[PDB]
RNA sequence: GGAGAAGCAAACAUUUAUUGAUCCCAAGAUUACCGAAUGGAGUAAUCCAGCUAGCAAGAUGCUAGCUAUCUAUUAUUUAAAUAAUAGAGGCGAUACCAGGGGAAGUGAACCAUCUAAGUACCCUGAGGAAAAGAAAUCAAAGAGAUUCCCUUAGUAGUGGCGA
RNA sequence: GUCUGUAAUAAGCAAAAAAGUUACAAAAUAUUUAUAUAGAAGAAUAAUCUGGAAAGUUUAACCAAAGAAGGUGAUAGUCCUGUAAUUUAAAUGUAAAUAUCUUUUUAAAAUGUUCCUGAGUAGGACGAGGCACGAGAAACCUUGUUUGAAGCUGGGGAGACCACUCUCCAAGGCUAAAUACUAGAAAGCUACCGAUAGAGAAGAGUACCGUGAGGGAAAGGUGAAAAGAACCCCGGGAGGGGAGUGAAAUAGAACUGAAACCGUAGACUUACAAGCAGUCAAAGCCGUAAUUUAUUGCGGUGAUGGCGUGCCUUUUGCAUAAUGAACCUGCGAGUUAUCAUGUCUAGCAAGAUUAAAGCAUAGAAGUGCUGGAGUCGAAGCGAAAGCGAGUCUUAAAAGGGCGAUUU
RNA sequence: CUCUAGUCUGUUUAAAAAGGCAGGGAUGAGCUGUGAAUAGGAGUGAAAGGCUAAACAAACUCGGAGAUAGCUGGUUCUCCC
RNA sequence: ACAUUACCGAAGCUUUGGAUCUUAACGAAAGUUAAGAUGGUAGGGGAGCGUUCUGUAAGCCAGAGAAGUUAAGCUGGAAAGUUUGAUGGAGGUAUCAGAAGUGAGAAUGCAGGUAUGAGUAACGAAAAAAUGGGUGAGAUUCCCAUUCGCCGAAAACCUAAGGUUUCCUGGGUAAAGGUCGUCUUCCCAGGGUUAGUCGGCCCCUAAGGCAAAGCUGAAAAGUGUAGUCGAUGGGAAACGGGUU
RNA sequence: GGGACUGACACCUGCCCGGUGCUGGAAGGUUAAGAGGAGAUGUUAGUUUAUGCGAAGCAUUGAAUUUAAGCCCCAGUAAAC
RNA sequence: GGACGCUGUCUCAACGUGGAGCUCGGUGAAAUUGAAGUAUCGGUGAAGAUGCCGAUUACUUGUGGUUAGACGGAAAGACCC
RNA sequence: UGUAAGUGUAAAGGCAUAAGGUAGCUUAACUGUAAGACUGACAAGUCGAACAGAUACGAAAGUAGGUCUUAGUGAUCUGGC
């Protein structure tokens, strides 16, 4: 119904010694319509509080198991905003070579801004987790702002 | 989100292609001929898996039979005595033996006709 | 929202659902002409009855949320 | 803005540009003829003119500027008649809005009530939104205009109490 | 305050506030580094190896408020265009704020008297329409045909109607925002398409068809750069054979070039034969490898023997002389959104859970809190009142129906 | 000049209704050129259910529309119980 | 026909392996053994192969040759899978998880290409051609000459309705011409249409259309007078010859 | 001037008005809206010791009476079916 | 319906003429098509067999003719339900 | 002789203790129920001891919830009393 087209029939039904046919947009026929194809639809949905929360436990228990890939640095900031001396404190940590997470105790702009262009770097405050992350990271570098806003976030 | 990639037709038609080669006539390269007498011939190749233990023993049996002409032995007077003398030689084995070796056999059929 | 199963009115008046499962109905037979009926088959006509097990099935296919 | 440019594409010649081009943005000028087309008409892009002015004006010459209709307001005995202004005409948006008119293929396993549905479509009006709107309202709670979401709820009712 | 001067109020002038978004209307300014329509600047790589070509391999750096994305001879954060964070406006458009200006008040509370407070209107009767409500006891609202009031000591509504009580004041006119929409202009995103796909159209409402309304296609890819084959030879040309260009000239007007289909060459077989063409046995010949070497294997052809009624639909039953396909290659059919119910998984638990929506963060249609309005359970029985682990039927637990105490 | 009885050819035709033999009317209810008028439940019809753009017991185009079918056809990889 | 002793004969049974499932036992489980049970349309249940896209993935494998096609060989119980040559000249892929426009042999299916009939029917009317010369790479078909034949109330001549460069000159043979072609109404370039008297325009009206006012209708509009358009008609004017 | 049937001309065109149409006729039978409100119902100031009754107002109603055409009915008509 | 005249309508066919047909050169379709190392008879079978059984017959391959069959081609039978 | 007769009504199964014939009294041709079953897709249909109320007959025990049994029937919606 939405294709390009008249809805007249192409031939007659009886006589012409063509198959039958009811308009040219056929999902049949060649540059017709598409018989049960995809149409906007909304994918998101919403999880049990309960449900996330756990998951959040259970992730950072699982990344905290492990004593390297996991490492917790003594509050600091970039108050240059530069990106060398960010760059410089990864390359300091991280050893396994790939995804690194850095976990923040509040909202430190420079920080964030400082580091929104390492490589493989994804900032995140201790409020605003996400499990993909988490999961994936292979380095965990937390700060220990971030340790006690989380023991008191995710205790309640 | 479209998944149209055509690579598993010709695969299919490849394969049956390969194992159908030295048929007759268009039985070879098109696919749809080649895929009905491939499918018919499988069918006759179970069955003549089964028929060709009949088949052989039925060969056999009248070699069997053509090696005893000679002597005055039917050979189911043969495979009765056999039995009842108690020797266990199998049919394929007394074919053969017939072939490779005639004066053994004809020393069985001596023994045997006691 | 947009299409919210609906209920067969029609069915809904006339069906009651017990709580573990039985359907409550009233029986037919005793709304017209009476008197040639014999005194215990009005009697027994007028008590409430259960229906078969072998329309509930149907009957909650019918009142989806009663 | 700074060195090329002569559109979408070069060819092959011939000029333009550091006296700042081409190009981009803004304003302005020009803007043939038709088209609501409106001086009259007509087979749209073309004939016929009137009045004033300029071309040696002139004999079916040329170039300009006015002369259509309707509504509202006044100069009148708003009518007849002009005059004076102001605002409309048509298009777009195979969208949205208000008003007027309003189906049927179908479902009810027929079908006429009913359904589809105030949907499709047509017509008249507008706008940036439209419509509605500051209670002679709701409804048994004490709230306080209209409109749009969430719920009440597939409930209350309604229906050849059939769909 | 009919005229003049006195006790007694109004028409104008000091003293203030609101306004083009309704609430009176019309503008002009400057003023705002406010914004829209051009722009400006914009970071930091060398060597080596392979290769036609490096951005790639390898070894070392450097920038990053810039590792968004394209192009550059293969895959570039540091080669170019750009990107982040900043920023250009003489002229014009649109916004605010400031005054100019405009309009208004030139006062307020204080007691009862007569007046006013929307008329062919409210309502009634008849025929219709809109309310979810199809005349049903049918309220309410709009209305065509008719009839027709009260005037605050009043009137409307409260789902027939009446009383009492409670609420509201019609028959006058205005009003932004929350809302709906994007033909389009700018900037972007994509578990969106990549030339039978995506808009009909990568070249198009064109070609073509119809008197007309109207209907409506097909056709993308040389290379990194034309460096488009100087010249020679056959030929009328076309085309080809050399020479040149190129990494490639079976890249030379076209990448990769499959299948259907058409050939050439070689191996074996075929003119005494009745073959849904295949399968099971099988000599001869050809190719190849072993065991010293003419016998075994793997291969290709195949004389001959046994067996064998294509496939798909639809049927009690099809080789059926029932249907369907000329062949090959592409395209072409249980999907999505919601509700009902069952199962599985995950979480909590007599409790489970938010919906719309708001804030924070950044721009990153995220995810974090906030949001308990509502929904489903926790008590059932009965038409219902009503009573409740009991209740309905009846005087009767007297016996039953439905329950249950065992979630 | 206008029409088509009879017959033949044609009949995957030269022609989506013609051609060869011929036949009827041919001073009239005649034939024909150029304009104009009557439109779908309507027109027109010396009347055949004829004609209205090669299709008419209700034209064509677009829209409702992906109308509805208890009817016919089709529905794509494998294995185990 | 009646007796004696046999044999052949199926995917049945026995024997020899191998696979799955159920039950039971052993075993710490894993698994190992004992028993039986595995034809199957409609239909129900369970376990997998393969395709595309996203995260894992700023990872890994590729200019020392990636995807794709093609040849040979090999493997798994099936879908199918991975090694090596040749071609190809630039992107693909392992594990896990997710989402579908996810698997075609048939619908008198749609689209493209190519077979078949078959080098077969036809090449469009029973008016008719022949020779010589010329041109040219090439002539039954083009040009010219001499004969013959056909139409001659035409198949001739001149104006309409219509077409729109098809007209003339020079050049050309991808294609189109039912063969050939130097030719053509085909293609390319240039040239060609001169009006006071012809036909229009214009002044007139017929058939008819439109239409201020008036009248009637939910709207759009419908009737309709004064007016204005509307030739196939009525209206000032030219003939002969020559020329490209 | 319109409609129906027959179809030059010649001789003719008979019988039936029950049925169904058409024309004319109202004496009755029957009959809608509109007038007409016998009576009945709801509400309650009051009365009734109170129920019951219940004035007025406001509503829901309805019969007897009146009434046209049509139908039945009374005739005619067949070159009306 | 009958008669006369006239005739290849017929007994009864023969010959000649023009265009096709046939051969060669040039151009070059069509419907149709699961394919095909596609014989006959008596049987069998979805009840009429090129494909099954038994038997018989038949060197391989073309061309010009002829339509008995392939329930031939063409039109989702118009008759019937 | 021994039910062949007769049982309102078809036929069948029953009927001597009669369910057949006669007479007296009488209204159980009842209210609320109903364990347990038969037959059954469902909807329905059928039998039923026994219990409370209140009767009829009988001295009493007891019987009677219409008819010797099996046909004489009609869902729902709507409306009337």
């Amino acid at each position: 119904s939405e294709v390009r087209g008249s809805s007249k029939k192409p031939w007659k039904q009886k006589g012409t010694g063509r198959a039958r046919v009811g308009t040219k947009r056929n999902p049949v026929w060649i540059g017709g319509g598409i018989a049960l194809g995809p149409k906007p639809r909304d994918y998101s949905y919403r999880l049990p509080k309960k449900v996330k929360k756990l998951a959040f436990k259970s992730v950072l228990s699982l990344r905290a198991a492990d004593e390297n890939s996991f490492k917790v640095i003594e509050n600091f900031n970039v108050e240059s905003g530069k990106t060398k001396d960010l760059a410089l404190i990864i390359k300091n940590f991280a050893s396994f070579n790939g995804k690194v997470v850095i976990l923040l105790g509040n909202d430190d702009q420079m920080i964030k801004r400082a580091g929104k262009n390492i490589r493989d770097l994804k900032i995140l405050s201790f409020d605003k987790l996400r499990v993909v992350d988490l999961f994936y990271a292979k380095n965990l570098i937390a700060l220990e702002s971030a340790v006690n806003k989380l023991n008191e976030f995710y205790i309640k | 989100a479209r998944a149209k990639n055509g690579t598993v037709h010709v695969a299919r038609r490849k394969r049956i292609l390969k194992k159908t080669k030295g048929f007759w006539g268009t039985k070879k390269s098109n696919y749809k001929k080649a895929k009905d007498t491939l499918r018919k011939g499988m069918m006759y190749a179970t069955r003549d898996r089964k028929v060709r233990k009949r088949d052989f023993r039925r060969l056999w049996i009248s070699r069997i039979s053509a090696a005893l002409s000679d002597t005055g032995v039917t050979y189911s007077r043969f495979i009765e005595g056999l039995l009842k003398s108690n020797i266990k030689i199998n049919r394929k084995i007394l074919s053969n033996l017939a072939i490779e070796d005639v004066e053994a056999f004809k020393k069985i059929v001596l023994e045997i006709r006691r | 929202m947009a299409n919210k199963m609906k209920t067969r009115k029609s069915a809904k008046k006339r069906y009651s659902f017990t709580v573990n499962g039985k359907v409550k109905y009233k029986k037919q037979n005793l709304r017209h002409i009476l008197t040639k009926k014999s005194s215990k088959r009005k009697r027994n006509l007028r008590k409430s009855g259960n229906l078969s097990c072998f329309e509930v099935k149907r009957i909650k296919t019918l009142l989806p949320y009663g």
